């Protein structure tokens, strides 16, 4: 019963608040140039002890083919897929904060549950964009966005089949 | 005497001497290399047909 509230929004705070913790800082941490890490926006050293602009995507000494630099690279800055994740899971906890009252049995659940598995997709396809994009250690906090993306991806098992559940209790109760 | 690697054409024979040319060329083109390319989503695909 209550079990899938509850499950909901721990799963919503959970994966929300690593989301943006794995916004912050713990993304990637390797021998700089010296060694340092970095959060795909500005790496901070161990001079060392402070910071610095490191999403340059550009780097003046390259070729750039055809639609390769730009477009991939491009699409890998400003780290738009993770903001993706960010604003759809928005979208969830205050969705299903919005499901708690104003009953409307079918469509609210459904829907929140919908964009927040698709949500996870994003997380995870972001993810991809990093890793790809960045061609050695990985930063704790990449693994907390991960999970956080897992964690999500559980939620809304839950959340769907909570939904299922609602379908049975009014196809039930229909005879 | 002129020992080098200098060409040696109709006009320059038509002031000086040059004995039998002892190495052979032609004109080249030079530029700079490119890395070696990544194919990304093509290697889905790419191999055993277009």
């Amino acid at each position: 019963r209550g079990v899938q509230m509850l499950l909901t929004t721990v799963g919503a705070f959970a994966a929300f608040s690593l989301m943006t913790i794995a916004v912050g800082t713990d993304y990637w941490l390797y021998s700089r140039g010296v060694m340092t890490h970095s959060g795909l926006w500005r790496t901070c050293c161990l001079f060392k002890g402070l910071c610095k602009q490191i999403d340059h995507f550009p780097e003046d000494a390259d070729y750039e083919a055809d639609t390769a630099e730009y477009f991939l690279r491009a699409v890998r800055a400003s780290s738009i897929f993770p903001i993706l994740s960010v604003i759809l899971l928005f979208m969830g906890g205050l969705c299903i904060a919005a499901s708690e009252f104003y009953k409307t049995r079918h469509n609210i659940i459904l829907s929140a549950g919908i964009f927040f598995v698709s949500a996870g997709l994003s997380n995870i396809i972001g993810i991809i964009v990093y890793i790809s994009a960045n061609a050695y250690s990985y930063g704790w906090s990449f693994y907390f966005g991960a999970l956080s993306f897992i964690i999500a991806e559980m939620v809304g098992v839950l959340a769907v089949h909570m939904f299922i559940d609602r379908h049975k209790q009014l196809r039930a109760t229909a005879r | 005497i002129a020992i080098a690697p200098l060409t040696i054409t109709l006009v320059r024979e038509e002031v000086i001497d040059f004995s039998k040319p002892f190495m052979s060329l032609g004109i080249s083109i030079m530029i700079k290399k490119p890395q070696k390319s990544k194919p990304g989503v093509f290697s889905f695909l790419d191999p055993l047909a277009y």
